[PDB]
C-alpha cells in the first residue's frame, strides 16, 4: 500500500545496501523509466567510483546534480504561489534546470547509454547554471568539462 | 487633499492651492480630524507630528471598512529648523509593522 | 475517526503534506521580507527628501510673511484656485489592492501667475514642490504597511 | 469490510489482475458516479492496445489520452496548495489548470447510467470530447499570455456548449462537434 | 461509538437496500428529524419516481440538491481556514444555501408535508442560486418551475 | 527503524544508561563531524565527577562548563528571528552572541578524526580553549558597551588565533595558550 | 481506562441509561469543578418535566434555560474562530458574546462542593442568577447598539455583583436579587 513501514520493505532494508524507488508521479507524466532520484540511495557508491575504475569526476557531479534538483523541485512549487516574476534570476535558472533534467536525463526511453554519454549529458545539463554556482565541484573539472550545449541530446530526446 | 497644522502655516498651505486648517491643541486636532474624514473626497490628510503623531489610530472607527483617506504624520515648522533624525521614526515604523525592534 | 489501516495511512500522508506546507510558507515569508527591507530604504530616502523640501518651503513662507506682509500673502492665497480630489488609481502588490495617488495638478493654470509681489510667488513654488514631495512619501508608506500585514499573516 | 482495502482477498486480487478500478465513498456521497478513484486505479493493457487505437479511432488518440492524463496529474499536484492557502491565492495560469481539471471531471469522466442517451458512449464521441477540451485549453492558455483576466474566461458561452455534449445523440454528434469547434475558434479570437 | 465501520452496520448495509443515517451534529443544533442527507441512500428510488408516478422533475431536483449541499459543506471547511471575508460571492451563495437548507428543508417538526409541498420548498431553495449553476437540470423544468422566493411560502 | 524514539528497545535502553549521545543526519549533511545533537544529549555523571574535575584539571572547570552551556543555549533562543530577518540586520548585542556561538560550533564542537593532531585532545587543552573563548566574549561585550561597531571586532587578528588552537601539539600547547591570552588581552583595550 | 469512551463498559451503559453526565479532564486541570462537559452530555427527561417546572418554579423557566443554551452554543461556535485569529479581530457584537459566555461559565455553571453556602443551591436561586445574567446581556447589547466601547462595559462595577452572587446564602438572596436587578438597570442607564 506504498507503506514503507510494512514488514517486507522493513526487513529488506536491514539487509540490503540502499534502494531504487520508482515514482508514480513521474510515471503518470509520461517519463520512462520513472526512477525517482531523491529517495534513491546506493551505499557502496564510494568504493566503486573514482579514478582508475571510471571517470574521476563522477562523485562531485552526482552530488551537484542531486543538490540542484532538490532546489529545482521546490522552486517549481513556490512558482505556483508567488509567480515567476517575483523570483530572482538564479531561481529561474534552477526552475528551468529541473524541467530540462526531467525531460532529458531521466526520460531516456529504450536507448542504451554508456557511462561516457551519461556523464556528457550530466555536464551539459550543469552548463545551464552559471559558473561559480557549482559549489560542490572543484575548479579542475569545471575548467575541463563545463560549457557544452545540450543540442547533442536534443537530436534524440 | 487637506492638511492640519499650526495656524501659522495654514496660509502657506493655502498658497499652493491646497486645503488648509489650523489647530493649536490635541483634542481640537482629533475632533477636526474626525470632521475631516466623516465626509468623502479627501484622499490625503496630513497631520503634524507635534500634536498627533499617530493619526490612523486616533480616529480609526470611521474608516476601518474604507481605506480611502490616506493619513500621514508630517514634521512641523519648528522641527524643520531645530532638526530631527528620521532613524527613530523608521525604527518606530519597524515596530508597528513587524515589532522585533531590531534594525541598524 | 474510525481506526483502520487505511485511515492510518491517510493521516500519515496528511502529516507529510502539513510538514511540506510549513516549509513552503517559510519560503514565501522570506521572499516577502526580501522586498520589505528593500522598500524601507526608499521610504527613508523619501522622508529625508521631504524634510529637505519642507525646510526651504517654510523658510520662504516665513520670509515672505515677514517682509511683504501678512495681508498681501493672504490675498494671494485667496487668489488661487483649489485642487480637486485627484485620482487614487488602483495598484496590485502581492495579490492585494492599494491606492496610488497622482501628482498631476494644473500648474501654470493657477490664476495670477505674475504681478506685483516678489516674495510670495517664490513661496508658492516652494510650497507646490513640498506638496509634490508629500505624495511620494504617502505612496511609498502605504505599500510598506501593506507588505507588513502580509508578513504578519504568513507568520 | 468497512471499505478496508488492506483485506487479504483484496491484496491477493491486486497481484493477479491486469486492471484495477478502485471506487471511492467520498465521490459516491456527492452522487458523482461512476465514482472511480482516479488516483488509485491503473491498467496494464494500455501500452499493448495502441496499434488498434491508431487503426480504428484516430492516428493521434494516444497523444490526446496522454495529454488528458498529464493534465489530471497537474491538477492533482496543485490540490495540495489549495488546501493550504485557498483557491484564490494561486496565479492565473494555475487557476486555469484547476478550472480545466474541474471541467474534465464534470464533463468527461462523469456518466449517468439511467439517462436515455448518456448511458452508452462510443469511442469517437469520447475522442471528440477530448479534442474539444484540449482545444479549449490551448485557446485559454493563449488568452492568458495576452493579458486577459481569468475571471471573464469562464463566463464565455462556449463552456455550456462543452458542458452538455454528453447528452447529444450519436447520430447528431458529428455536426455538433464541428459546430462547437468553430465556436471555440471564434470566441477566443473575438475575445482579445 | 457512532462508528459506521463497525461490523453490524457494515453487514446491515451490505444486505439491506439503503439506510437512513441520523447525525449528532444536526441534533445538537435542535434540528428534528436530524437526518443526514449525504450518508443516506435508497437503492429503489429509481423505480418509484418519474413521469406518471410522482412528477417529471423529481429525479433531477434530487441530484441538484445533493451536489449543491456537497459544495456548501466543502466551502464550510475552507472558511474555517481563511475566513468568510476573503470568500468570493459565489462561495457565499453556496454557504448561505447550506445554512438555509439545514434550517428550512430538514427541520420540519411534527408536521406532515405532502410531496408537492416538499418539491415546492426544494424549488424555492434552488432559486437562491444563479440559473447557470443548475447543470444537472434540463432547461425545460427550469423554465417551468424556477423563480419563487422562500418568503412567499411561509406566513 | 525510522528515527522514532518510541520503540521498545530505545525506551528500555533509556531507563538504564548513564549517557545518551544522540546522533542526527542534519549536521552530517553540513559535513559537521561529530554530528551529535547537543540539545538532545544528556549525561548523569557530571555531578559526581566534579570533585575529580576541580582537583585534577583546574579549579574553575565545573564553573566554566556552565558558561559554554549557557552560551550555546542562548542562540537556541535566537533561532526564531534569524530565519525571518537576515543575520546582518541584528543588533550588535545579539550579533556578538551569534558570532561567538558560531566560532564555538566551528572550533570546539567540531573535530577531525583523520587529522594527525586533532584526533586526540587532552583535557587541559580543551579547558584552555574554553577559558580563551570566555575571555574573547567578555572583552568583546565590554568593548560593545563602549558603542563600537561589531565589524571591527570580526576583523580582529585574534579570531584566527581562535581557529588555530585545535591543531597545536599537546606538548606545544601551553606556550601557544599563553601567547593567545596575551594577544587577546592586548587587542580589546587597545581598541577604544 | 485512559478516559477512552469507546471501551465496552461505557458503550454497553449508554444504550440503557436515560441521562449521560460526561466528565472532562481538561476542566479538572484548571480546577473548573464539577467539570461537567456541557457539549457531550445529554438528558432525555427534559421534555417530560416541563409542566412541573412551569408551575413549581416559574412560568418562563424553560425559556430562560433555552436562552442560556443558545448563548453557550454560540460561544462554542466562536471558540473555533478566536483561538487562532485573535480576540480583538472580532467585532464587539461577538466579543460581548465571548464575555457573557465567560460570565456564565465562571459564575453560574461552577460550584464549590466544599464551601459553607455554595455546596447547596435551590432552584429559585438558580432561576434568579439566570434572570440576572440574561438581563445583563440584553442591557449590554442595547448599550453596544448605542455605540459604546466594550471595555467600559467590562469595567462596570455591577459585574462584581453577579460574581459574588452564588456565595449569598438562601436567606439573603430574595433581598439581594432585587437590589442587583435595580443596580443593573441603573448602571446601564447611567452609562453613556
Amino acid at each position: 500500500d506504498d507503506d514503507r513501514t510494512h514488514p517486507i520493505p522493513d526487513l529488506t532494508g536491514y539487509i540490503t545496501e540502499g534502494q531504487i524507488q520508482l515514482s508514480r508521479e513521474l510515471h503518470r507524466k509520461g517519463i520512462y523509466p520513472p526512477i525517482d532520484p531523491l529517495p534513491s540511495l546506493s551505499r557502496l557508491m564510494n568504493n566503486g567510483v573514482g579514478k582508475g575504475k571510471t571517470r574521476e569526476d563522477h562523485k562531485q557531479v552526482s552530488d551537484q546534480l542531486y543538490s540542484a534538483y532538490a532546489n529545482g523541485v521546490d522552486i517549481r512549487k513556490l512558482v505556483a504561489i508567488i509567480g515567476e516574476d517575483a523570483l530572482t534570476e538564479n531561481d529561474r535558472r534552477y526552475l528551468q534546470f529541473a524541467d530540462a533534467f526531467e525531460r532529458f536525463f531521466i526520460n531516456q526511453g529504450q536507448q542504451n547509454r554508456s557511462i561516457e554519454e551519461s556523464l556528457q549529458i550530466a555536464w551539459a545539463l550543469l552548463s545551464m547554471l552559471p559558473q561559480g554556482e557549482l559549489k560542490r565541484i572543484s575548479k579542475d573539472h569545471i575548467g575541463k568539462y563545463y560549457g557544452q550545449k545540450l543540442e547533442e541530446i536534443w537530436g534524440a530526446p | 487633499m487637506a492638511v492640519i497644522a499650526d495656524p501659522e502655516t495654514a496660509q502657506g498651505f493655502r498658497l499652493a492651492g491646497l486645503e488648509g486648517y489650523g489647530a493649536s491643541s490635541a483634542e481640537e486636532a482629533q475632533s477636526l480630524l474626525e470632521t475631516l474624514v466623516e465626509r468623502g473626497g479627501y484622499a490625503l490628510v496630513a497631520v503634524d507630528e507635534a500634536l498627533l503623531p499617530d493619526p490612523e489610530r486616533a480616529v480609526e472607527r470611521l474608516m476601518r471598512g474604507r481605506d480611502l483617506p490616506v493619513l500621514l504624520p508630517i514634521a512641523g515648522l519648528k522641527e524643520a529648523f531645530q532638526g530631527h533624525d528620521v532613524e527613530g521614526y523608521m525604527r518606530e515604523l519597524v515596530r508597528k509593522t513587524i515589532g522585533f525592534d531590531i534594525k541598524l | 475517526v474510525s481506526p483502520t489501516r487505511m485511515n492510518l495511512l491517510q493521516r500519515r500522508g496528511q502529516l507529510r503534506l502539513a510538514q511540506k506546507g510549513v516549509d513552503l510558507l517559510k519560503k514565501k515569508r522570506d521572499a516577502l521580507v526580501a522586498e520589505f527591507f528593500g522598500l524601507v530604504r526608499e521610504a527613508m530616502e523619501a522622508r529625508k527628501a521631504l524634510d529637505q523640501a519642507a525646510k526651504e518651503a517654510y523658510a520662504a513662507l516665513l520670509l515672505a510673511q515677514a517682509f511683504d506682509g501678512p495681508e498681501v500673502v493672504a490675498g494671494a492665497a485667496l487668489g488661487v484656485p483649489p485642487l480637486e480630489g485627484v485620482e487614487a488609481e488602483v495598484e496590485n502588490v502581492w495579490g492585494s489592492k492599494v491606492p496610488r495617488l497622482k501628482a498631476t495638478f494644473p500648474d501654470g493654470a493657477l490664476l495670477s501667475p505674475v504681478g506685483t509681489p516678489a516674495y510670495t510667488l517664490e513661496a508658492s513654488r516652494a510650497f507646490r514642490r513640498y506638496a509634490e514631495a508629500l505624495i511620494r512619501v504617502a505612496n511609498t508608506e502605504t505599500r510598506l504597511k501593506k507588505i507588513g500585514e502580509e508578513i504578519k499573516k504568513t507568520t | 469490510p468497512g471499505g478496508d482495502m488492506s483485506e487479504p482477498v483484496t491484496q491477493s486480487t491486486l497481484r493477479i489482475v491486469g486492471a484495477f478500478w478502485r471506487l471511492d465513498a467520498s465521490l459516491a456521497f456527492r452522487r458523482h458516479f461512476p465514482a472511480i478513484n482516479w488516483n488509485g486505479s491503473y491498467s496494464l493493457f494500455t501500452s499493448a492496445l495502441d496499434p488498434w487505437y491508431r487503426e480504428n479511432v484516430a492516428e493521434d488518440y494516444p497523444e490526446l489520452r496522454d495529454a488528458i492524463s498529464e493534465l489530471l496529474q497537474r491538477e492533482a499536484g496543485l490540490q495540495e496548495i489549495v488546501q493550504l492557502v485557498g483557491p484564490d491565492a494561486l496565479q492565473d495560469a494555475e487557476r486555469l489548470v484547476i478550472e480545466v481539471g474541474r471541467i474534465i471531471r464534470e464533463d468527461f469522466l462523469q456518466q449517468n447510467a439511467y439517462h436515455e442517451v448518456d448511458a452508452y458512449c462510443s469511442m469517437k464521441k469520447a475522442y471528440g470530447i477530448m479534442k474539444m477540451i484540449l482545444a479549449f485549453y490551448k485557446e485559454a492558455e493563449a488568452a492568458i499570455k495576452r493579458g486577459v483576466s481569468i475571471d471573464e474566461i469562464l463566463q464565455l458561452p462556449v463552456l455550456e456548449r462543452i458542458g452538455r455534449a454528453r447528452y447529444v445523440s450519436e447520430e447528431e454528434f458529428p455536426a455538433y462537434f464541428e459546430e462547437a469547434m468553430k465556436e471555440i475558434q471564434g470566441a477566443f479570437k473575438a475575445l482579445a
